[PDB]
């Protein structure tokens, strides 16, 4: 006899819903249909958070979903519109999986404990910057961060990375929101011996940073720039200095691949789960259940450990925070005021592309001697 | 070389906020880590608590604590050991000597008697003995002996205890210190 | 003003909720208008649905949520809702009171709860009260570690006193052990006073292991932050007796009293914002459509709204959204299964409730009276 196991998701468009159902059917076909079968239920994004959370409790959870997928909407509203569901699902410990949403605030297990993603954050980007450090064979650098969970987490990332090795604090610089003009802090930066510079910021902020930095001519040779991906895009892109080193993610704006792979992982996870006994179906409907779903954390545990390295997006594994691991970034250069790939980073090791390097200043490729 | 004196009169001490480890030791040392000054030239005693943070140049001179009284058997004086409200023994709160008193468990009892009737600065502390307000004064010799010569109304007594060497501060990362010590020895 | 409050479970309609607010603060120039709804059973779909549906019938500018539930998730869901409506929501007991992830700055949310650093502080105050100077910390990789260590390092370090930290132990619940590696570490420690930090279940395993190790026995004592005791309704006796832990108050505020406090906070905030700008806080509540215009002004209110006071008592919140002046109780495991209150603690300060007698006389130096 068969058993029907529901899944649920929220996606940008109905076409992607069909892609989802198709992928689900692919999962059913390639794994035993005699023991178990998978069923899909879904709903469109609602304009606000509340209609959507209500949709989860009513339209999805009434189908007894064992898990949920979520994607960023076609027109982003504020940020993290997939904030609520993770909360609503978080209530029953029903696992949530994002295709999209690079947001770092989901990295904290505390606030979102059901949240897993087929991507990463910005703090972990420092690994690249750290990986970048291998390349320049310089231990002394400078870090400029905005003041928020993002920047401070980033600081934590470089420092945690640095701690296993001999501790490196060449310099650190923190700034506060809303100050269009920051010149003095960089004036402080110049006094520091270390000749390499690195920064993380909000979209508006990177502009002000480069604008102030160019004024003190910190963009010149003997000075270097390393930066985050979000920062480089938009108006900041217009004002960016030459020869900067920059970062770019892969398969981040594509829901469908992440859909097929995420659902594949879900299938593998479920099939791995039912090998164990004392399973309980998730609560039927939002209505009448004040209690969590005991299986959910276990489902999370297997799902985080769920391997299946072959996937359309790439290898699949989850870090402690539930964030995706061994992710790949593409290194970027500012050559001729245009974005170019000097190299690409995959796995724990960087890879150098044949392409010419860009460095800041009158250098094709570029500590400082203080007399 | 270009030299500027540190804004804070103190050389340095760890302080301020609780979360994680917050801020940094106030004073010229703090400037050294901050890079406000890349190298520190001053009369700085050399100790392990500081030593982990920074590289230290070889010492070229020695000195220890002692007592000034107008003309005390030992660093351990029964007279100290037999304190009296009548016989004062005076020091500066927040002077490193006070750190010796607080950090050290073995004499930890003896600290409190010293804590009473503390003076804010060196001039006032010498003056009290000179004014005869306070019968005894405790401070490191290098500051004290010069004064001992300066008046001779007052005298230093006993054997320098809790002494230590003085050296030039540099970050561990800076290799110039390697020459500095190498030079210091050559100067010795 | 327009306000709504909800109570979940207990299987009851109860008079006391009107009794709670007992038409409280009627004196205030602006009057609260309240619509009450209860639900026997909760769902993220159900809970999400009902409050917005209520938005359609009430168009309330504030919400208070309360539950009979032990469920962790509900609070977080409500944080999401705060993010969604930009309409303030708070909760006075149960899951909403239970701790949650760091709240989005844009979001407006309040809980009758607290944090980790504060709890550690209370643990220190408790230890100081009994003058237990010497202690160790057993922790797990569970969130907040070495921030717990860090907070303790500052709190313990600043004080003049020579108390001793003996050991700090970090053990992963994951990679579960045949080796009894937890037994292997835990057996080592000789210290009388132990601070433990972990998930509740992990606490069960660690305690079984401690019972094997002999660490639970007399003269050693254990002290715990909020998480292990949790609801306190259910207590595996795997926990040793004499276990000392901190938890939210109960006999201090009735479910109705707490709701009265919440209503008072919302309407006091409304009153202060009024006094400042002479402007009605009332806003369109409907989630389904775009958030109402002028809802953005509410932002200033929250910045202003963080500390709210009634009855000469602080409801003052903190940046996380937990009472900036939340109230707390020192609790112990009474013999058998009982959880019995011992001390109360609030804001800065805490208050908690072979013999051979010898006689002497004061002499020269031998026996000195001071």
């Amino acid at each position: 006899d068969p058993k029907i196991v529901n899944i649920g998701a929220v996606l940008s468009t109905k076409k992607h819903e069909q892609i989802f159902r198709e992928a689900v059917n692919q999962a059913n076909f390639f794994h035993f249909t005699r023991k178990i079968q998978l069923n899909a239920t879904s709903v469109t994004h609602r304009p606000n958070a509340i209609q959507m959370a209500l949709s989860v409790c009513e339209d999805l959870i009434s189908s007894q979903v064992y898990a949920i997928l979520v994607s960023h909407p076609p027109a982003p509203t504020d940020h993290l519109t997939p904030t609520p569901i993770s909360y609503t699902a978080g209530f029953y410990r029903i696992p949530v999986i994002g295709l999209t949403t690079r947001m770092s605030i989901y990295s904290d297990k505390s606030i979102h404990l059901s949240f897993l993603r087929t991507v990463p954050p910005y703090s972990h980007q420092a690994l690249v910057w750290f990986e970048m450090m291998r390349l320049f064979n310089w231990n002394h650098v400078i870090l400029i961060v905005s003041d928020d969970h993002e920047g401070r987490a980033a600081q934590k990332k470089l420092e945690t990375l640095l701690e296993e090795k001999e501790s490196k604090a060449d310099k650190v610089l923190q700034f506060e929101p809303g100050t269009k003009n920051l010149t003095a802090l960089l004036l402080e930066a110049k006094e520091l011996e270390a000749r390499v510079i690195i920064l993380s910021a909000s979209e508006d902020d990177a502009t002000a940073v480069y604008k102030s930095a160019a004024m003190l001519d910190m963009t010149g040779a003997g000075y270097v720039w390393l930066v985050g991906e979000r920062e480089i895009s938009g108006s900041a892109l217009r004002y960016a200095p030459d020869g900067i080193i920059g970062l770019q993610l892969i398969n981040g704006k594509n829901e469908s691949a992440h859909i097929s792979d995420a659902v594949a992982v879900v299938a593998q996870a479920i099939h791995e789960l039912f090998e164990m006994e004392q399973i309980t179906d998730p609560p039927r409907g939002c209505v009448g259940n004040t209690n969590i779903w005991k299986t959910g954390p276990l489902f999370k545990r297997v799902l985080m450990s769920s391997k299946y390295p072959d996937g359309v997006t790439g290898r699949i594994e989850f870090n402690e925070d539930g964030d995706r691991k061994f992710a790949q970034y593409s290194i970027m250069n500012l050559q001729n005021r245009k974005l170019v790939q000097v190299g690409i980073f995959d796995g724990s090791y960087i890879i150098q592309n044949d392409r010419k390097i860009i460095w800041p200043g009158g250098e094709t490729e570029r500590y400082q001697m203080s007399t | 070389y270009e030299v500027h004196l540190v804004a804070d009169g103190k050389f340095g001490t760890q302080e301020r906020v609780n979360n994680s480890n917050a801020a940094a030791w106030n004073g010229m040392m703090g400037e050294l880590l901050s890079g406000q000054a890349d190298m520190i030239v001053a009369p700085l005693t050399i100790n392990n608590e500081r030593a982990q943070y920074i590289e230290f140049s070889k010492p070229f001179k020695y000195q220890g604590l002692t007592i000034l009284v107008k003309k005390i058997t030992g660093i351990n004086d029964p007279r100290l050991r037999n304190p009296s409200d009548k016989f004062i023994y005076a020091t500066v709160k927040q002077s490193s000597v006070d750190i010796y008193f607080r950090r050290q468990v073995e004499l930890s009892t003896m600290y409190r008697h010293m804590e009473k009737h503390n003076y804010e600065s060196a001039a006032e502390a010498i003056q009290a003995v000179r004014d005869n307000k306070l019968h005894a004064f405790i401070w490191d010799s290098a500051v004290l002996e010069f004064e001992a010569s300066q008046k001779c109304d007052l005298v230093t007594t006993g054997e320098l205890f809790f002494r230590s060497g003085f050296g030039i501060g540099m970050r561990k990362d800076s290799p110039w210190k390697q020459e500095v010590s190498l030079n210091i020895l050559k100067s010795h | 003003m327009d306000i709504a409050v909800i109570l979940v479970g207990t299987t009851e309609e109860v008079a006391i909720k009107d009794v709670h607010e007992k038409d409280d603060f009627h004196h205030l120039p602006v009057t609260p208008r309240v619509e009450l709804v209860t639900m026997q059973e909760s769902d993220p779909k159900s809970i999400i649905t009902r409050i917005c549906d209520l938005m359609s019938d009430k168009k309330v500018q504030g919400v208070v949520f309360g539950d009979d539930t032990d469920q962790e998730a509900i609070a977080q869901i409500l944080d999401f809702i705060s993010v969604q409506t930009l309409t303030p929501i708070l909760g006075i007991h149960g899951g909403s009171s239970m701790i949650m992830a760091d709240k989005e700055e844009a979001s407006m949310f309040f809980q009758f709860g607290p944090s980790i650093e504060q709890q550690a502080s209370v643990m220190l105050n408790i230890m100081e009260e009994y003058d237990w100077y010497i202690f160790s910390i057993v922790t797990t990789y569970f969130p907040g570690y070495q921030d717990f260590e860090n907070k303790v390092r500052s709190t313990i370090e600043n004080s003049f006193v020579g108390w001793e930290l003996e050991e700090v132990i970090h053990l992963d619940m994951s990679l579960d052990d045949i080796d009894s590696k937890i037994q292997n570490q835990l057996k080592k420690l000789q210290s009388p006073v132990i601070l433990l930090y972990c998930t509740k279940e992990e606490a069960t395993y660690i305690f079984e292991v401690a019972h094997s190790v002999g660490l639970t026995g007399y003269g050693f004592t254990w002290i715990v932050p909020s998480l292990v005791a949790g609801d306190t309704d259910t207590v595996p006796d795997e926990f040793p007796t004499g276990l000392i832990s901190v938890s939210y108050d109960e006999w201090d505020y009735d479910l109705p009293a707490r709701v009265r406090d919440g209503i008072a906070i919302i309407t006091t905030a409304a009153s202060t914002m009024l006094s400042e700008h002479n402007s009605i806080p009332q806003s369109k509540s409907s989630c389904n459509n775009i958030q109402e215009s002028r809802v953005y002004e509410a932002h200033m209110l929250k910045r202003y709204l963080i500390n709210v006071t009634f009855e000469g008592r602080d409801l003052s919140f903190s940046e996380d959204g937990y009472q900036m002046h939340p109230k707390l109780v020192i609790i112990l495991l009474n013999q058998e299964r009982k959880w019995e209150r011992v001390g109360k603690y609030k804001d800065r300060s805490l208050k908690m409730w072979e013999h051979l007698s010898i006689v002497t006389l004061e002499e020269a130096p031998f026996v000195i009276v001071e």
